RNA sequence: CCGAUAGUGAACCAGUACCGUGAGGGAAAGGUGAAAAGCACCCCGGAAGGGGAGUGAAACAGUUCCUGAAACCGUGUGCCUACAAGUAGUUAGAGCCCGUUAAUGGGUGAUAGCGUGCCUUUUGUAGAAUGAACCGGCGAGUUACGAUUUGUUGCAAGGUUAA
RNA sequence: UACUCGGGAGUCAGACUGCGAGUGAUAAGAUCCGUAGUCGAAAGGGAAACAGCCCAGACCACCAGUUAAGGUCCCCAAAUA
RNA sequence: GGUUCGUGGUAGGAGAGCGUUCUAAGGGCGGUGAAGUCAGACCGGAAGGACUGGUGGAGCGCUUAGAAGUGAGAAUGCCG
C-alpha cells in the first residue's frame, strides 16, 4: 500500500516506514507532521483523486533538519573580463514515514 | 585603552588602489578606457 | 630478519636512458641467471649494472646470511643525478649546449 | 533520486519475423527502426539496448512508389580521385534486395556506438524462408 | 615596510590543481592549463543543471507514450483525457507507474478512456 | 622541418614501445655446466664440441 | 629601513673571474653539528660508491651538509582500454574496488545527451590575426609642494600662527 | 519621473535587418543620410551549422507545472490527427 | 519587523569587505614541539578560515587601531 502526495511544489511517492527528504517544513525534531494533498492510493485497491482523495492523510517524523552538501556556482564570459562565483545549500527536511489513512 | 581605540565615524576612509585584477572594476586599464593621448603615461594637454 | 639486501652506485657517469634499457632484462629473474645476461649483453652499462648485483649479493649473505641460491632481483630501478654543463662550438660563432648526465642505480635481491 | 534505470540483460529480447511484401521501403524500415530501438517498452532506456531482434523475408517484393525503381539512385565512392559508383532502386531490389532493405535502415537509427550495435541485429531475407527456427521467432504486425 | 610575496602565491594556485584531479596529461598537473580547465568545468555544469531537467522530462514522455499504445491510446490522448477528468499526477509518477505497478497504469488510462468519451 | 606542437607524455612513451633489445640467446655448457652462447666457444673452460681450443 | 633574485656592483680573497686593441663593460657564489665527537673495524669493488658496526638528540644532519615546494624522471599497484572520429569536460549511468572531518560518502569508469582553449585588439575572432615550451621567484597610479570639492573634529564674526 | 547646483567618468573606427531618398547600373555583405529594431554590452529556444533574422531578457537550488517562435514517420520529445 | 517593485552586462561611477609585511596596547601558545612543508570526504555568499595526522626543530598567533616596497597568467618581460 503506497500513496501520492504533494508536498514542496512536486510529488513524491510515500510507503509506510520510508525516510524521504523534502523542502524544508515548519516543525521541531520529533515533532509529526501530517500531509492533506493525497493524489493517489494504492495497494489492494485504488482511490483516484479528482484531484485529491477525499478524507485521505498521510503522517510522519521530523528526523534532521539541515541543509545539503555545499555547491559552487560559477559564470564566466570569455573576453569580456567578466567573473561570478558563488556557494549554496539546500535547506531540507528530513521525514520517517508513519502511516497512511 | 589603547587597545579599543575608534576613530571618529566617517572621519577616516580606505583610497582607493587600481590595476589590481578585474574584480574591482578598476583592473586591466585601471579606469582610463583605450588607447588615446589620455591613456599614456604622463599624458593629458595644457590646462586651457 | 632482514630477507632482503640492498646496493647503490651514485652518480655513475652513464646517462639513465642508456641504463633503463639493460635493467628492463634482469627485473624479477634469479641472480644465478641474471649474471649471465649481463655479461652476454654488449653494452656499456652492462660493467656497471653486473657490480652492483654482485655487491647486493655480497652483503646478503655477509650482513643478513642469506642462501645465494634461492635469490631473485626484486627491485631494479634507474635514478638521476647531477648532470655535467658543457659546450659545443658551432657554425657562426654560435654554441651549443652538452648534458654529461649521470645516474644511480639500485637492486634489490630477496629470498623466493 | 528514483527513476528506473534498466541494466544490461535485464529486459528479455524477443525475435520477430516481418513479411515485407506491397509495403512501401521507407513505410517499413521507419516502423522496424523503433523496435530494434525499444522504444515500444516502458523500460526504455537511452543509453541501453532494450530492443528485439528483427527478421525481414519476401525483401524482393517491398513496394517503391512512383518512378523512383529508375529514379532513385545509390551512390558511393571509394576515396579514389573520380571513383564515384551509382545504382538505381529497381535495379538494387532485383540483384541485391538484402543491401536495399540495410541501407534504409541503418540511416534511421543513431548514429554512434550503440547504434552501430543495433544494426547487427537485423536479419534480411530476399526470399520467403529464414534459416533462424531454432530461435522461435513470431509473427509482428504492422502499424 | 617590504612585503615579499611568499606563502600566499603557492596557496591560492594549489587550490585549483586539486579540483582539476582525474583530467588527462597536463590539465591535472600545471597551473594555467588546469585553470581553465576548472572554469569550464564550472561553465559545463551550470547550464547542464537546467537541461537535467529537460532530459528526465523527455524520458518520462517517451516511456509513457509506450505503456499508453498498449491501451489504444497515444500519449497525447492520454494526457488530454486526464487533465479532462482532472487527475494531476505529473510526469515522473505516471512514468513510474508504467514500470512498477503497470496494474494502476491501466485503471489510470480507464479514467482518461472516458472522460473523452463524454 | 620544425616541430608544430611539443609531443604529450602518453605519446612520447607510445613510440618507446619498440625500442627494448631482446634478451641474448644463452645456454649452459655441458662441460663446466654454466651460462655460453651457442655455436660460441665458451669463454670459461675454453672448450668447444667437446674439445679443448 | 632590507634580510641573500632583497640590501652597496660586491654579506663569500669583487671592480675579482670573464669580455674588448683600447677607453670601457662587468658577474655567479651565505647556513653540517652544542661540540669534529668528520664514520675505528668487517664485507663487495681497481677506485668511486655502497651494506653493516660505531659517534651523535637526529646520519632520510656524512664535506651546496637547516628546512626541501613545482616543473621533470622513475618503481609497484586498485579500476578502464586493441570496430574506434576525440578543446578531452559536464549531465545520466551499470559494473568492479574501498571505508571518511559520517554524509542524500570516496576511486575508476562500458554506454547515452550537450559541448569549437585563455588573453589582446576589434563592427565582428574557435579563428588560418596577436602572445605564451613548462614550473618558481622578481615585475606597473607612488611621494613632496600647491588648487578645488566631500566627510570628521575644535572654535565661531571670527579662525589660525610661520621662522 | 523631470529641473537646478556640485564631485567622477568613458565615448567621438560602429555593424546588419525592415521602411523613405541620393551616388552606382533602380549592381554589391557597396557608399552616404532619415527612421525603428537587434548586436555592440545578451545568455536561453527556432532558422542543420550560422554576432545583426523569429520568440524571449539568466539572483540561487528542484528527477515539478503551463505556454511562445517552431513543430508531432525514424535519427529526435510530441498527430503515420 | 512588515508591504510593493526589482536583482544580464563591456567602458565607467558608487559601496562593503578578504588576505600579506611592519608598529602600539591588551590577552595568549610553544622542545609534552613554533613558523614552514605534505595529505584529507570540514566551515563561510566570495575573496578565504579551521581541525586531524606525517615531516621540521625554534619561534608564532589572537583583539582594536595605525602605516604600506599590497594580491600576477600573459609585457617576442628579467633570472634560475
Ligand atoms: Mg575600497
Ligand atoms: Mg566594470
Ligand atoms: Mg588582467
Ligand atoms: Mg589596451
Ligand atoms: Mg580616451
Ligand atoms: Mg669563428
Ligand atoms: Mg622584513
Ligand atoms: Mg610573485
Ligand atoms: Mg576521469
Ligand atoms: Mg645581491
Ligand atoms: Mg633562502
Ligand atoms: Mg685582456
Ligand atoms: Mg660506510
Ligand atoms: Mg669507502
Ligand atoms: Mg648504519
Ligand atoms: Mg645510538
Ligand atoms: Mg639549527
Ligand atoms: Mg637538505
Ligand atoms: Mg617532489
Ligand atoms: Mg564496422
Ligand atoms: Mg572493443
Ligand atoms: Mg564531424
Ligand atoms: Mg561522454
Ligand atoms: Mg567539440
Ligand atoms: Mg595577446
Ligand atoms: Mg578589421
Ligand atoms: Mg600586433
Ligand atoms: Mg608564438
Ligand atoms: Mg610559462
Ligand atoms: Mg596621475
Ligand atoms: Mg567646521
Ligand atoms: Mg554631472
Ligand atoms: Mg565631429
Ligand atoms: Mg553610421
Ligand atoms: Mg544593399
Ligand atoms: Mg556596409
Ligand atoms: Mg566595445
Ligand atoms: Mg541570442
Ligand atoms: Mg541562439
Ligand atoms: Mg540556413
Ligand atoms: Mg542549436
Ligand atoms: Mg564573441
Ligand atoms: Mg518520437
Ligand atoms: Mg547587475
Ligand atoms: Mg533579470
Ligand atoms: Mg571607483
Ligand atoms: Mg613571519
Ligand atoms: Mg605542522
Ligand atoms: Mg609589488
Ligand atoms: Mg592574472
Ligand atoms: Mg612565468
Ligand atoms: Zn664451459
Amino acid at each position: 500500500m503506497y500513496a501520492i502526495i504533494e508536498t514542496g511544489g512536486k510529488q513524491i511517492k510515500v510507503e509506510a516506514g520510508q525516510e524521504i527528504y523534502v523542502e524544508k517544513l515548519a516543525g521541531e525534531v520529533g515533532d509529526v507532521v501530517t500531509f492533506d494533498k493525497v493524489l493517489f492510493v494504492g495497494g489492494d485497491s485504488a482511490k483516484v483523486g479528482v484531484p485529491f482523495v477525499d478524507g485521505a492523510t498521510v503522517t510522519a517524523k521530523v528526523e534532521k533538519q539541515g541543509r545539503a552538501k555545499k555547491l559552487t556556482v560559477y559564470k564566466y564570459k570569455p573576453k569580456k573580463n567578466y567573473h561570478k562565483k558563488q556557494g549554496h545549500r539546500q535547506p531540507y527536511t528530513k521525514l520517517t514515514i508513519d502511516a497512511i489513512n | 585603552k589603547l587597545h579599543e581605540l575608534k576613530p571618529s565615524e566617517g572621519s577616516r576612509k580606505e583610497r582607493n588602489r587600481v590595476g589590481r585584477g578585474t574584480g574591482s572594476g578598476n583592473g586591466k586599464t585601471s579606469g582610463r578606457g583605450h588607447k588615446g593621448q589620455k591613456a599614456r603615461s604622463g599624458g593629458g594637454v595644457r590646462l586651457g | 630478519e632482514v630477507t632482503s639486501a640492498k646496493a647503490v652506485a651514485k652518480t655513475v657517469r652513464i646517462a639513465p636512458r642508456k641504463a633503463r634499457i639493460v635493467i628492463d632484462l634482469i627485473r624479477g629473474k634469479q641472480v644465478g641467471e641474471a649474471i649471465a645476461i649481463l655479461k652476454y649483453t654488449p653494452r656499456s652499462a652492462s660493467p656497471i649494472i653486473e657490480k652492483v648485483l654482485k655487491s647486493a649479493i655480497a652483503n646478503a649473505e655477509h650482513n643478513y646470511d642469506l642462501d645465494i641460491n634461492n635469490l631473485v632481483v626484486e627491485e631494479a630501478f634507474v635514478d638521476e643525478g647531477p648532470t655535467l654543463k658543457r659546450f659545443r662550438p658551432r657554425a657562426q660563432g654560435r654554441a651549443s649546449a652538452i648534458n654529461k648526465r649521470t645516474s644511480h642505480i639500485t637492486v634489490v635481491v630477496s629470498e623466493v | 533520486r528514483t527513476t528506473y534505470m534498466a541494466k544490461p540483460g535485464e529486459v528479455e529480447r524477443k525475435w520477430y519475423v516481418i513479411d515485407a511484401t506491397g509495403v512501401s521501403l521507407g513505410r517499413l524500415s521507419s516502423e522496424v527502426a523503433s523496435i530494434l530501438r525499444g522504444k515500444n517498452k516502458p523500460q526504455f532506456t537511452p543509453h541501453i539496448d532494450t530492443g528485439d531482434f528483427v527478421i525481414i523475408i519476401n525483401a524482393g517484393k517491398i513496394g517503391l512508389t512512383g518512378k523512383k525503381a529508375t529514379d532513385k539512385i545509390y551512390y558511393r565512392h571509394s576515396q579514389y580521385p573520380g571513383g564515384l559508383k551509382s545504382r538505381t532502386a529497381g535495379e538494387m531490389r532485383t540483384n541485391n534486395p538484402e543491401k536495399l532493405l540495410e541501407l534504409s535502415i541503418k540511416g534511421m537509427l543513431p548514429k554512434n556506438s550503440l547504434g552501430r550495435q543495433l544494426f547487427k541485429k537485423l536479419h534480411v531475407y530476399g526470399g520467403s524462408e529464414h534459416e533462424h527456427a531454432a530461435q522461435k521467432p513470431e509473427v509482428y504486425e504492422l502499424r | 615596510p617590504r612585503v615579499k610575496g611568499g606563502t600566499v602565491t603557492r596557496k591560492r594556485r594549489k587550490k585549483i590543481v586539486k579540483l582539476a584531479k582525474g583530467y588527462y596529461g597536463s590539465k591535472h598537473l600545471l597551473f594555467k592549463v588546469a585553470n581553465q580547465a576548472v572554469m569550464k568545468s564550472y561553465q559545463y555544469a551550470y547550464r547542464d543543471r537546467r537541461q537535467k531537467k529537460r532530459d528526465f522530462r523527455r524520458l518520462w514522455i517517451a516511456r509513457i507514450n509506450a505503456a499508453a499504445r498498449m491501451q489504444d491510446l497515444s500519449y497525447s490522448k492520454l494526457m488530454h483525457g486526464l487533465k479532462l477528468a482532472g487527475i494531476d499526477i505529473n510526469r515522473k509518477m505516471l512514468a513510474d507507474l508504467a514500470v512498477n505497478d503497470i496494474a494502476s497504469f491501466n485503471t489510470l488510462a480507464d479514467s482518461a478512456k472516458k472522460a473523452l468519451a463524454k | 622541418a620544425v616541430p608544430f606542437r611539443r609531443t604529450s607524455k602518453a605519446k612520447k612513451r607510445k613510440r618507446r614501445t619498440h625500442v627494448k633489445l631482446q634478451l641474448p640467446g644463452m645456454n649452459e655448457c655441458s662441460n663446466c655446466g654454466e651460462y655460453r652462447l651457442s655455436h660460441h666457444v665458451c669463454p670459461e673452460c675454453g672448450q668447444y664440441d667437446g674439445k679443448d681450443v
